[PDB]
């Protein structure tokens, strides 16, 4: 019993030092994985919105 | 004593074999696909800046 | 006297050997790995990332010695081989 | 007492022993990487954000990929791609499960965890090493008929030193196995150690040496990863 | 007539007295070889000086966890002699 | 009186571990020194990887040639001990 | 006919030399390749010595630490014999 | 009241367990300095590989005669002990 | 049937030799080390040799103040042997 | 307790550590001036001609400390001195 | 058995052990010192006598050790302190 | 027994622990010092006859270490001190 309260507070300040100084950078490294793969889908969808406009314009003129 | 191998080494090893298949199966292959069509669209976007780019001039020309 | 007594106090002497040769072994390695991985990096900084593989390749190959020299010393002072 | 070895839930079947404890830990982290495989499969998105647990998984891939197509190209040897991801990680989940607090008191003054890292017991590492002994030695036969394989890992990149390259043949499924072994066997007894402190004392060396096993954990999977990869493409050249 | 726990607890003391001495040896020298390198380093690009603490203490961390596993493992021979009669 | 096996079984447990302490003493400072040339050499010329692997593993072959025989020995002493009565 | 106390002193005398050994040679050797770093630096560039001394006292500190615990231990094993009676 | 021979026994395997840690320490550091040398070249000159694999061989030839001797030796003390009676 | 004084002095006498074998390895190279440092920083920069016995003589304090330590500790060790009766 | 067992044993001892420290000699020695050869020719081939001069001379300093070793673990071991 | 053949035996392996450390250290130390001293008369032949301050000054450092180890083994071996 | 016997034994291993010790310094010491000196001779070929004067005070130093060594080790097994 004794033991495992020890253990138990021992893996408390883990957590804690997990939480506070872990958790943030990769959560943030996380964040921006998923904001480049928007981007890129962004950057696919106004591309092919753009070659459509331009070939319109070219068919207009 | 702790280092002589029992019987427990078949049946880990039988554990891996099932994890390893549904890695080959259900995780390796779609996440190269996924990959694959990732960087087909970057380049197919690209290609599509190319394209804009040489036909809003093309079209000027003609 | 007791044989089990004096084949105790060797079994822990050749452990205290075996743990002594290890933890040199992996501090000097792990040291001189270390020692190569900080100039690379104070050389040329952006190669932080690509320096890593090899650079834990070399902590592996060198922490190999150690954790076998743990486990063999394990073996001595816990399951004595040729313990009457 | 520390009580070293001294497994749990053995039992018997065939006339051979099985230590229950490690085949329990065994089947948790396969259950945990299994449920995340299946949420990946559940969630995989070629068109949309991507979710954590892809995010994760595809790193693995491209992690491992590169290594593959640095040492071996990747037509050559496809398959060494899924080994290397499961390896790392069943080895990296099963090390970082022993970070919860499934560590009590047996009544005996004796440290019992519920959880005990399987890569602890030589049985599992012995699994995994010779699993990839087996795999990259029948990956070079493939590659160079039932002849040429012994011919050139005798002979190895000089002829000459035949008998080291034999003892070396040998020092890499026994260097893979024991390093992990170790890495984990010393840290099971660490904790062991720990647990004769007092919890008001207890709790500081253990929480520092849990904090340090974690990335201990993470790279010992990814040594043994790279070390899979990197003699599977010795075993496939020329 | 000896007692044999003497002769364990002089072949313990013996063991950890090996035990601690390596890791100290490790320590010190690779402790050191490091520093030298963070040192080099600093000298060379001193505007480095924060992106080297992050190898240098990679290599620290992979060094003193070695020593004090070995202070554990004295501990043990020395406080809980293994095979103690 | 005494057990001649017992001295015998404790002197073979001594040298093994000399033995083994020996071999990890020179695995690992060689191991150490031989990735210092490899992670210099991937340090200035990254495309170089490639090649620098066939001459470092052949160097790692050897250096842990010794280690392992080494090894094998010590278990000769202490699982096989010649003159053992 | 011995006296256990004998034996269980002089293995513990034994072993505070051993760690006292192997405290002194990493200390020493640590703490002159960390100097030697620390010459050349300011060696190469004058100025710099201001700066080097940050980088060199972690040096020295992760050193003589490992020295300056094994001296303790050393104590404890010479002073407060563990395992004595 | 012991036999002769179990003493003697246990000084040859001492001796030989220190015959094969010394040969094993030099085997292996030997092994990864002459190493570090070739995956440097290796890597300064690709193309020098050729040239330094004669060199190299000459090193690691001299360092493995060293420690084959010492195997030999060992060998001798462990299986054919001298002055055992 | 021996004096307990006379196995604690052999005890003690071990114990001051490797005190004193390891601070004299660990001194020796240290200030070898140092020197190093300080005649390539000499040859290379000719009127640095001034500037240069600063940090080479805190290099030589700490690698002395350890060869010290240990020597005082020997002396301990030897001429007051503690657990001596 | 037969002395000349006494004996024997420590010179079987004394013998193996002179084998010990001689080979941890000789392999450093012969691994340090090995690293120079190989880093000279490296350099520039043709030097290799001349490097093989020195060279020589280191080893023939080192491997000649190795084999006086030999010759007095030799002594040590089949002509004990002392061995009463 | 005589106190006087235990207090001999260990301050001869003590003074062995002082002699071995002391072998070491002066020899390696040296061995570096010199390797200095080579080099940079390699690099700066002006400096020949230059560098002769600075290297003495170590050898005299390392020396010093060795020869204090050797006074001190005699202290062990001719005049054993414990001797009863 | 026979305090000769035991006073051989470790006059023994004190004669092994010394000549270890100076095989380890010698052959590094005289590696270290010969990798300087081919290095110099590999970049400055015209260097070699400048070279030798600093190598053979290095060499002798280091030797000097070997062989006092050496006498002492003599000392030990043929004069052992204390011998009764």
């Amino acid at each position: 019993m004794s033991i495992f309260i020890g253990q138990l507070i021992g893996f408390a300040v883990i957590a804690f030092i997990i939480v506070k100084w872990v958790v943030p950078p990769v959560r943030t490294l996380m964040r921006n994985q998923q904001e480049a793969v928007r981007a890129a889908l962004a950057e696919s969808a106004e591309a092919a919105k753009k070659l459509a406009d331009a070939d319109a314009m070219h068919a207009k003129a | 004593n702790f280092l002589i191998p029992n019987g427990t080494f078949f049946a880990v090893l039988i554990i891996f074999l099932i994890v390893l298949g549904v890695i080959s199966k259900w995780v390796v292959p779609p996440i190269s696909k996924v990959l694959a069509e990732r960087e087909a669209m970057l380049a197919k976007t690209a290609a599509d800046n190319r394209k804009s780019a040489e036909q809003v001039a093309a079209a000027q020309a003609d | 006297l007791d044989p089990n007594a004096i084949i105790t106090a060797g079994a822990l002497i050749g452990g205290g050997l075996i743990m002594g040769g290890g933890a040199i072994g992996a501090g000097i390695g792990d040291g001189i790995a270390g020692n190569a991985l900080i100039s690379g990096i104070a050389r040329q900084p952006e190669a932080q990332g690509r320096l890593f593989t090899p650079f834990f390749i070399t902590v592996g190959l060198v922490e190999a010695a150690y954790f076998i020299n743990l486990a063999f010393m394990a073996l001595f002072v816990f399951a004595t081989p040729g313990l009457q | 007492a520390i009580h070293v070895g001294h497994h749990t839930l053995v039992f018997e079947l065939f006339g051979m022993t099985f230590n229950g404890d490690t085949i329990l830990a065994t089947a948790v982290t396969a259950v945990i990487v299994i449920a995340l495989a299946f949420y990946l499969r559940a969630k995989v998105t070629s068109t949309g954000v991507p979710s954590g647990v892809q995010l994760f998984w595809e790193a693995l891939t491209i992690q491992m990929r590169q290594q593959i197509e640095g040492s071996i190209g990747m037509k050559i040897a496809p398959f060494v791609l899924p080994l290397s991801v499961t390896i790392f990680v069943f080895i990296l989940i099963s090390n970082w499960l022993a970070v919860l607090p499934l560590q009590y008191g047996g009544a005996d003054g004796a440290a019992a965890e519920l959880y005990k890292a399987p890569a602890s017991d030589i049985n599992f590492v012995l699994a995994l090493a010779l699993f990839v002994f087996v795999c990259y030695h029948a990956a070079g036969i493939w590659r160079r008929g039932i002849v040429g394989h012994p011919i050139k890992v005798v002979k190895g990149h000089v002829a000459f030193l035949a008998p080291i390259n034999i003892v070396e043949e040998l020092a890499k499924p026994i260097s893979l196995a024991l390093r992990l072994f170790g890495n984990i066997f010393a840290g099971g007894i660490l904790v062991a150690l720990i647990a004769m402190f007092p919890w008001y004392i207890q709790w500081f060396p253990n929480a520092v040496w849990k904090t340090f096993d974690l990335f201990v954990g993470l790279i010992q999977a990814f040594i043994f990863s790279l070390l899979t990869i990197l003699y599977f493409s010795q075993s496939m050249e020329l």
